[PDB]
């Protein structure tokens, strides 16, 4: 669902200004549910905020209060904890780069295993979700601690589940079966380029995001000539 | 494409400077035993795909051979031979009883799975078990390879030989019989080399300004060692930028906040790109980051008195020439990044002896070896009016050529 | 539970009849090398279950040991030792250079899968590779084991020893270097034995009435061989009943219509149970079916002059005594069912020589060995007033005891 | 009868406390290679009697196996397996590259003669030479075994392997290539352990009251070492009684008058039984005498702050619980009596290296190993609220289980 | 340049006709072990020149590998691999326990001297002694190689292995343990093949007209065998021309006057060129001369009913198609020229057995093997509507692929 | 394993997935077993399961490469047998009926031997 408008008005400005691009004349387009044009599942979800009983805290000026540390792995015995609660990977930002994602996938430490689950379906969404649950529970029984939901290897016969829906279903199933604490759900979905999509994924369960599609788009633009800044810096 | 030709050309230059005949060049241009094998493997789905293997022993006149193993999907015979020659040069420079070698497999660890990697490694050993043994070959960790793969390889060689051989393969886990300090070997080597270079050039280490771009394990350990020694760090950089403070940066706090990746830059604060970081005032500069950074444009902007190439060929010929003209000491990467090889050798010696040393003993032995090697190469490079890279290549090739001449193959 | 004690008792009886001291009994009561191992295995689901292995070498004074392998879920040490002694007795009777042995694994081939069986066999060989080799041990096919498992075992031993050893393991596929006639060995052995018994007892083979209950591969091949020789078959039985015709049964047509299982009974026709089949008039009776069939009740009803126990102990002591009193020749099963061992030995000899014989040569050599062995045992059993079972046990133990005495272990 | 079950139960407890799955327990409950052999032997009268042998390798994932050999007439398979597991626990606790094992022979050294013992040992080695070697097994001295038997075993293995292998077997005579201090290893180990325990508990070693019941070589050397260090001995006992003096006992004079057996009691003087000796006031108590001495009745009477079980399980579970409730430090016997294993390991290392150390070097290395092991176990036992016996078992099993997990058998 | 691609294409065609998956093609396209070595050598003048060696083992699933050695100055890796695959096809066609292989050295026997060749061969064996042995590899005579080089190789392998291994290398001198008839093997093979082809096509051998162009040892022995059998020879040719006589040519006189080179043409008499010789009337034509002789122009002129390509690919695809359309039996060279391989195999079997056969026994065994192979290939080629070359390739690849499938590499 | 928990469509699709994976691997015989069935996993009607498998195989053009053997407890009447053969089952193994006969013979009724029965 990329667009040239989306690229030239949301991706290049981020690099140029070091921040999310601004605007005015707030959205007046019809909701996704009413819009005739096909829309991704993300548009159906609207963010929330605090009005009364609590203030909206600031970030830039109150940076000392923020905390972006993320832990990947499996938690240990909370009531009697010793060193295995902390024998885990810890990140500074939820987002990941290609090199970082490949390092996580290639880590072969026996305690921190990695599994790749193809989040794809053919005709039946219920069948796809149940199959994904089966892979998840089989991997947990084997002893994995990291799950990789990848939309790659997708062709004309296999289509991708909405990543938000897939992540929410996996998280709810894991919570219900009492195994979420033993795993870490990393998500690799192409449809992740807005802070809205990112925040939705983290809020609904995703441990980290690897916008490989956005990185490839930046590679293509740099190869073409636009966005002269280097690939790693970008 | 040009790696093999470049290696041959530098070897020819070193041999010409030594003055040995062309027979040694004829023998050493090409590895003496290259094996190509096909490894059957069973996937999770049940289908069978065949991976192409490789193995090269550049020379074994000195004694048993050694080399790493990379699961890089673009590994080819030319690259394998070039890496074998490069490892032989490393061994010659460090004055080890190794000859040199390298192995590899054409695969993709990314799409490969855990059990599938296990089976792949096991099939690789079953394939090349004939020409590999304690007195013939010694695998070691490398790109896309680590302690688990080392342990699987050790377990299988134990199975095939019917007796325990912990010294068969290096880089094993600590419980399996590994050696302590396996992760800080490169940092310790560069620390010794920077200390000795500062001593020789007269720059006092106390209060010396240091810049460390690239903050992985090597950068973190190097910064910690510099702080412990006394030298102040006035710059750090990582994948997310860098910092700058002429009067220290609280390396203790930086290491305390160090994350898994080593990223240290703040969130809502501007950062300094490596291009401008290189230009910052400092006594010693330590590029341990992406290759091809020091070039003609920044050669005139560099200001450090000592440059240590902890990475693999971060500079170019033009930059090397400009630095030599400016009279800036340039540490070859071959000597800068030999800590891994040295610690692997110590691990092999410990396994062969059956008794395990301690951190202090490993520290002392490693620093002794590094200081002796650096002093020897510095003396030779000052005796002969040449560049330190040429001196390193010449010293490395000297031992191999002379041992071959003794053994009479020529 | 009583198999080991029964084997020890019969060995003691044979040794007492020979007259050797008790030292030979003390040495031969127990196998000299019993190994218990645990084989890790990976299932399809990824879970790991540990299978318990076994291996026993009853004796190796004569030379290399031999034994089968059964994937029977109730295999135990007592059964393994008893089977090792039994195989040693077979080898002694046939006068082979084998000592005897047996292996086994505690598993369930029923619930086990294809790749899982492959991994199980491979782990078994990796476990017991130390005490197994061309001059030390020789596996062979047995219950829940066949050519594919033999081929996997051969492939792995080739991998571990780094050189081809086709003679390491017998019962391999034809393409891998097997021997022809591997399926009709038992039938050929029983055919030779029945021919020789008829010759010795004066019963003319031409027109001799024969009954073959149990129509598997052994029964089918035996019927075909009898028809080719000239003797008429007047009875066949299988899992679905039997038939009866005093003037032949068209064995050619029966074999032509033979299905995969060997079932031959019609659909809408009544059949004859084996109990009444045994009572039918005939010169030679060949029980090759479920064990514990000939007992006291049917001992007085049996009418055949020659009874051949192609199966494993189909009769009992009371039936044997009654038949001996009635003066009915009773062929021991140890000699009746040695065709498999003989053909396995021929296969091993062919592999060791590196040249493969033909069907005619195998036929001639097998018949020569069988006739010589049968004549020797018959002569000894007539020289000494004993039962043919006792003569077989005595002859089998003679070679082992005498070889041990020469080698000086006693 | 209950030794194997008790060993399995304690192993299960340790594994449960660690939290590893049940696969490690399934693998480690049973030794992986148990061999039963029969050894022919010729007596003086010329008659031949057959001795039953044994050998068990509990595990070899870490590396070469090790174990003693006892000529005890009641040795059985259950005892052999239990002792193999116990030796493996010792090796794991001391952090050696050994896996563990044990051998034995069913005989009676009492009625056996000199040349007959020579022939017995030689036949034992000829029997088990196949699965025994420098990288597979390493015999060592044990009950009814000593330097002469070690030397005969070494001589024969040299004969069979055709090349000298002094490192094949430990505990050899000094001239043959033994290690100094082979007799005081246990005393040195207990001396280090008592020193460290006193340091950790705050009891000053200078002037510490000590009681040493059982005055064999271990007791004599321990008393001499305590006297040299500075601690005063206020009690000694032997097979003929004991003594008591709150202000020293002239250990120099006692050792000077020490006889072959270590008996020291006077003739016409009353002596103190060990039961009342245990109750005497003292800081540290060292039961190195008959087992099953500390029980419920004397648990309330014991007064020492530190109790070291130099013997094999001198106490019971009830006594251990009472002492733990009273807050009396209890040194496990597994760590107390590991000096013999440590000195044997040093002897093996010396033989493998081909260079022999000195008494001072052996002293320093042994004390370093002992202090490191004791500090590690003490730290773990204080980190986890458990008994020191449980901590010892847990630490010992940790290395074996983790090495197995690396090698991938599970 | 196209030899490797042509071999791969024909292998792919054969595998496609068989119907096996593409995994077998992926495994068999490339040899599994290619080794490149450098052999130091000392010349008469004292200078040292380095010769490049080669060795390739196409496959060893069946058992030990085999291959020749050519001292051809233009030997390259592509040619070595193609020849290895070709030898594997030969072994598969003849149904031998060999897998296939080939070696070579880059040198010039012309300018090379006697002692220098001795040293060259000895250095070659010292170089490749590791991967070569009785159960791993078996050299054999080939281009620029003969009995003296075989004997030197045997002597050196005896030296390096410390024990005599006459079966290590074939083609040895008679006194060293060679096999009789080593020179007439090709002639005997072609004689059997021509006899069987005539029998199958109905052409009576008695009085059959035969033409033999190329009168080396093969041609001379073939003519002598034909004369002994009864068939008349109506044409011979050599490097100096040929002859023609419809009613015989006195083969006895021709062989009596045969010189060292086999030249037979008169001096002052006109001769017939091979181009017109091919057109002469005859039942069977035997081109054993320069390659690329049968082409489009002479395809319409050929008249023989049976054409045997004793040489290596004397014809082309167009000629093969034209002959097939004309319904002229075409014997593949792979089967025509396998006598050398068969006699080498017999020599190896004789050495391994330690007993030497006689000329009559070798004759009988060779003819039996040849007739069986020819009958099998003829039956398969008539069952499947294909060319005999395709049938030969298919039959050869069948055994290798099926053995690989059994051994489980795929 | 012809079993399901809640969704018959999911069970049939999973069974099809195992079938096609096995065909891709290269099998030729499939065993539909109702064994290993507990309170949480219930058996699909064997007729329905066999018909679904046969129709899927025919549609995908792989039926000729396999052989569907069926092992279902609910097979004791000639009607059930004929239905299974007609709708695809290659062979039936009435293990439940055989076990019932074993139990009856052990009890004493049906004195005829087990093999003959």
């Amino acid at each position: 669902g990329y667009t040239y408008e989306d690229i030239q008005k949301y991706l290049i400005p981020v690099i140029k200004e070091g921040k999310d691009p601004l605007g005015s004349m707030g959205n007046d387009a019809p909701l996704a549910v009413l819009s005739d044009r096909a829309q991704s599942l993300f548009n159906y979800f609207k963010q929330l905020f605090a009005q009364v009983t609590n203030p909206p805290i600031d970030a830039i000026r109150e940076q000392l209060v923020t905390s972006t540390m993320t832990w990947l792995g499996a938690e240990g015995d909370l009531l009697h904890p010793s060193e295995r609660n902390v024998r885990r990977i810890k990140l500074y930002t939820p987002v990941l780069s290609n090199e970082q994602f490949y390092a996580l996938k290639t880590i072969v430490h026996p305690d921190l295993k990695s599994q790749k689950i193809d989040v794809l379906f053919s005709e039946d969404l219920e069948r796809g979700l149940k199959d994904m649950f089966t892979q998840a529970e089989k991997a947990i029984s084997q002893g994995v601690s990291l799950l990789i939901l990848s939309d790659k290897k997708m062709n004309e016969r296999l289509t991708p589940i909405p990543p938000l829906l897939a992540v929410s279903a996996l998280h709810q199933h894991l919570i219900r079966k009492g195994l979420r604490t033993k795993v870490s759900i990393i998500v690799e979905s192409g449809e992740a380029r807005e802070v809205h999509h990112f925040a939705a994924l983290i809020g609904y369960g995703a441990d980290a995001i690897n916008p490989y599609l956005a990185y490839a788009t930046y590679k293509q633009e740099i190869d073409e000539g636009r966005l002269d800044i280097s690939y790693e810096e970008a | 494409l040009d790696v093999l030709k470049s290696t041959q050309t530098v070897i020819h230059k070193a041999l010409e400077k030594l003055g040995y005949p062309e027979e040694v060049y004829e023998l050493l241009k090409e590895p003496m035993r290259l094996l190509t094998v096909k490894i059957p493997v069973r996937m999770d789905d049940g289908s069978v795909k065949i991976f192409t293997g490789y193995r090269a022993q550049h020379n074994d006149s000195v004694g048993p051979t050694k080399g790493g193993i990379r699961f890089h999907p673009n590994v080819t015979e030319k690259e394998v031979k070039a890496l074998s020659i490069w490892m032989s040069l490393k061994c010659g420079i460090i004055d080890l009883p190794y000859g040199g070698g390298k192995g590899g497999i054409v695969c993709d660890p990314r799409d490969m799975s855990f059990r599938e990697l296990e089976r792949l490694s096991r099939g690789y050993v079953r394939a090349i078990s004939q020409i590999v043994g304690p007195t013939k070959d010694v695998p070691a960790p490398d790109v896309f390879t680590n302690s688990q793969i080392m342990a699987w390889m050790m377990d299988e060689y134990s199975r095939i030989d019917e007796f325990n051989s912990p010294g068969f393969i290096t880089g094993k886990p600590l419980v399996l019989g590994g050696s302590h300090g396996r992760e800080s070997a490169t940092a310790k080597g560069v620390t010794i080399c920077i200390k000795e270079a500062a001593k020789k050039r007269g720059i006092d280490i106390k209060g010396a300004r240091v810049v460390v771009q690239g903050f992985g394990n090597a950068g973190s350990y190097l910064a910690k060692f510099m702080h412990d020694a006394g030298a102040k760090v006035v710059g750090i950089s990582d994948a997310y930028g860098g910092l700058y403070d002429p009067e220290g940066l609280d390396i203790d706090y930086l290491l305390d906040r160090r994350d898994s990746f080593g990223t240290v830059t703040k969130l809502f604060n501007d950062t300094i790109t490596n291009q401008e970081l290189l230009e910052l005032d400092c006594d010693i500069l330590v590029p341990a980051a992406i290759e091809n950074q020091i070039t003609e444009e920044n050669a005139h902007n560099i200001r450090a008195k000592i440059v240590v190439e902890a990475a693999n060929g971060p500079t170019t010929l033009e930059g090397t020439k400009i630095l030599s003209d400016r009279d800036i000491l340039l540490v070859p990467d071959v000597l800068a990044s030999a800590g891994g090889v040295t610690v692997s050798y110590f691990e092999w010696v410990q396994n062969n002896q059956g008794f395990y040393w301690s951190e202090e003993e490993v520290e002392e032995k490693l620093e002794k070896m590094m200081v002796k090697s650096f002093n020897n190469i510095y003396e030779m490079a000052n005796n002969r009016r040449i560049d330190m890279r040429l001196a390193a290549y010449m010293v490395g090739v000297r031992k191999m050529a002379e041992a071959s001449r003794f053994r009479g193959w020529i």
